[PDB]
RNA sequence: GGGCUACACACGUGCUACAAUGGACAGAACAAAGGGCAGCGAAACCGCGAGGUUAAGCCAAUCCCACAAAUCUGUUCUCAGUUCGGAUCGCAGUCUGCAACUCGACUGCGUGAAGCUGGAAUCGCUAGUAAUCGCGGAUCAGCAUGCCGCGGUGAAUACGUUCC
RNA sequence: GGUCCGGUAGUUCAGUUGGUUAGAAUGCCUGCCUGUCACGCAGGAGGUCGCGGGUUCGAGUCCCGUCCGGACCGCCA
RNA sequence: GGGGCGGUCGCCUCCUAAAAGGUAACGGAGGCGCCCAAAGGUUCCCUCAGAAUGGUUGGAAAUCAUUCGCAGAGUGUAAAG
RNA sequence: UGGUGGCGAUAGCGAAGAGGUCACACCCGUUCCCAUACCGAACACGGAAGUUAAGCUCUUCAGCGCCGAUGGUAGUCGGGGGUUUCCCCCUGUGAGAGUAGGACGCCGCCAA
């Protein structure tokens, strides 16, 4: 909750500043994450793809869903039903327990990694993220999962434009490449 | 929120190997952390850390 | 970025659907009902006139919960509807849920009418 | 995973955990380890709690993994855009360090296959 | 100045390995023969190393090249693309030479291919031979996995002329 | 002219009905065998299924059209 | 539109059929001798296809966020409604 | 001003201005009822700190969508005549399309 109270107190009012409000107490706020996990099974036959989604429940402790296509593919599988990757849309106090965890520990475990998210601004607000490793989690342990499987976030501003939706981002203390 | 589906959340005691600490929320009652924003060079300003990039390009290569 | 629809014309489509359902009118009064924010009111409309034979509310200069707008407090308002149609001796009214689940505290409403004396 | 050089292994002795490292190699894991004084110690992982932490600030004087790649990496690219001549044996499949090329040399060439015939 | 060193590939012939009879570290121990004055160059000192600084002695059964290596004795890793192997390449040095890009050698550091004994087929060798470990020389400014020698360790089998 | 059956490695035939996948012989290429060839031994490549569409998740396969190669009819005054 | 040969014989959709309905030809385009205990019944909820933008192993597409989408979707199977 | 109706987007999209003490809302909580292929987003419940920014209503706009004549022609009815794979005139019908114009709403009930 240290960070939930931290844009009440110090990110808002400097956020006040930097650009008129109309109505005053406009302010853009976070929405939902979404984790994408993908899997890419590699061939249907995982065969546990749940086994992944127990995973999942160390990330985030809300309970993961598996993602049922809606749509057959010629190039691989399936037809529908055999659901493919998992989703989790983290909410409330959860939302900045979660994202404390993102910039204190999880961004800067990666080995290359220094910064991102240039272009990746939509344009109109939302921002996404994508996470190759889960050595970046500190709850979970090296000794479970052995084989890697990707990860997603997807940050979501209420701001209509991304030039509020970035500089909302700048002061909650996220990475950029610059 | 379901029931018996969701782990416990205690409250977490992140720490670091520089002896920094953060006060969250985890299923584990502490939480060890190789690794801090407040330890990590780029978030800690500009620190030299280990370089010192472009010494020396793209050239510097003189012996009298 | 997000835009979702207000918790509003939603219900209505909701509530539209429901119309379909039942006629209401046949001489026999219907009884919609509006849960706002703050509290519920309570109208009785037919077709084909669409006139109004009667109508109550949380709100009032008269009585007094006093609380308001919560819990049991509301099921003396509910039968407080009834009352009025009592004088009229109406009637058998059917009961318009809504887009609003039936479970509560609405549903809260609907059961001190029957106890009134509505036949529902 | 891990303190110094990341994704060290573990059930072995520190000093070919840490050659594993890209970056240091088995001397220079000497010479750490003279610096450390650890004597050896440990064959599985327990150092000290501490002792792993200053012994992860030399490491950490050393560098550096994916940017030591990048290191190699603008290097060779430097090489290429010079002209040139030493890059150029490094895209041609053709050995560098000058080694001919009529046999064997197949450490890049590859294996397969054949094309020719007489008569 | 190039090229004789080409490069998609084939073949001949060597070298190094694919490892626990082993790898790595430490200690200890046994040679022969050959070369050396436009040379060998000790010892002392500097550099992690290569080498450098400086310089005794030796025309040599005197002195120098020069330390033998496998081995033995312990410590350690405990069966894996590995503390197996070293390829390839990067960076930084070094010897020779007016001069090391093509196209030299060596060293330090870093990178850690392929290969876990190899199809069809094929070669050598009857004892100090095969097996294997080091050393020297001719060549030579520099460049020897080739060649010519030196010694260490050191077997298995030979029923026999049916067959090639 | 009218129906019916086929078109797939260089060649000759399977795989088609059973819808998500292409094989065999020979030939070709490589290394051996022999002082020379063949033969033999040990390895390897190579077809996009005649073409043009449709159906379906997905077509060598199913449903059509079309271009070819065959096999039957083309009779009675 | 002589017979023989070929093809066809029943049911369902559209057009030809001419703004009720009907309505012929060896007229023009298609389907069916099924399928499903659920894709049925009822109740409570939800809205598509495709496009643009951003994105890990995701490439023209498996998954996810967003503005756009009066239906360019889906409606077991084929057409009309 | 809120709720709930009837009239065929002449009730709409879009753009620019306005509002809230009460009312309507966003909003604040998840201990309870209920909850979520998971989720206090939604769905349910109980709270008034913050404001109209959005939603909700008012005031403007013909850029788009919509309504839509009058008048003409196409077609055609009953007839007739030729140069008849069709064409021409008489009688009665009358489209489309475009334009003039209309329009960013009215009529009700209940509650304050």
């Amino acid at each position: 909750n240290r960070l939930k109270e931290k844009y009440n107190k110090e990110i808002a009012p400097a956020l006040m500043t930097k650009f008129n409000y109309d109505s005053v107490m406009q302010v853009p706020k976070i929405e939902k994450i979404v984790i994408n996990m993908g899997v890419g099974d590699a061939v249907q036959n995982a065969k546990a793809i749940d086994s992944a989604v127990e995973e999942l429940t160390f990330i985030a402790g809300q309970k993961p869903v598996v993602t049922r296509a809606k749509k057959s593919i010629a190039g691989f599988r399936l037809r529908e039903g055999m659901p493919i990757g998992a989703k989790v849309t983290l909410r409330g106090e959860r939302m900045y327990d979660f994202l404390d965890k993102l910039i204190s520990v999880s961004l800067p475990r990666v080995r290359d990694f220094r910064g991102v998210s240039k272009k990746s601004f939509d344009g109109r607000g939302n921002y996404t993220l994508g996470i190759k490793e889960q050595l970046i989690f500190p709850e979970i342990d090296y000794d479970k999962v052995t084989k890697v499987r990707g990860m997603d976030i997807v940050i979501v501003t209420t701001a209509n434009t991304d030039e509020e939706a970035r500089e909302l981002l700048t002061q909650v203390g996220m990475p950029f490449q610059k | 929120m379901k029931a018996g589906i969701h782990p416990n959340f205690k409250k977490a005691t992140v720490k670091c190997a520089c002896g920094n600490e953060f006060e969250t929320g985890s299923v584990k009652e502490e939480v060890r952390v190789e690794i801090c924003s407040e330890c990590h060079p780029f978030y800690t300003g500009r620190q030299k850390f280990a370089s010192a990039d472009g010494r020396v390009d793209r050239f510097n290569k003189k012996y009298g | 970025m997000i835009t979702k629809t207000s918790k509003n014309a939603a219900r209505l489509k909701r509530h539209a659907r429901v119309r379909a359902k039942l006629s209401g009118t046949a001489e026999r009064p219907r009884l919609n009902v509006f849960r706002s924010n703050k509290h519920i009111y309570a109208q009785i409309i037919d077709d084909v006139n669409g006139v109004t034979l009667a109508s109550a509310s949380t709100l009032d200069k008269d009585l007094n919960v006093e609380s308001t707008g919560d819990t049991s407090a509301a099921t003396k308002v509910g039968e407080l509807v009834a009352k009025r149609a009592a004088e009229k001796g109406i009637s058998d009214v059917v009961f318009d849920r809504g887009g609003y689940l039936y479970h509560g505290r609405v549903k809260a409403l609907a059961d001190a009418a029957r106890e009134a004396g509505l036949k529902f | 995973a891990r303190i110094a050089g990341v994704d060290i292994p573990r059930d072995k002795r520190v000093v070919i955990s840490l050659t594993y490292i890209f970056g240091i190699g088995r001397t220079t894991a000497q010479q750490v380890l003279k610096e450390a004084g650890v004597s050896e110690d440990t064959r599985v992982r327990d150092l000290t709690e501490e002792e792993l932490g200053k012994i992860r600030d030399i490491i950490d004087k050393l560098k550096v993994e994916g940017d030591l790649r990048r290191e190699v990496s603008l290097n060779i690219k430097r090489l290429i855009e010079i002209g040139s001549y030493r890059g150029i044996r490094h895209r041609r499949g053709l050995p560098v360090r000058g080694q001919n090329s009529k046999n064997n040399a197949r450490t890049r060439k590859g294996p397969r296959r054949t094309v020719a015939n007489k008569k």
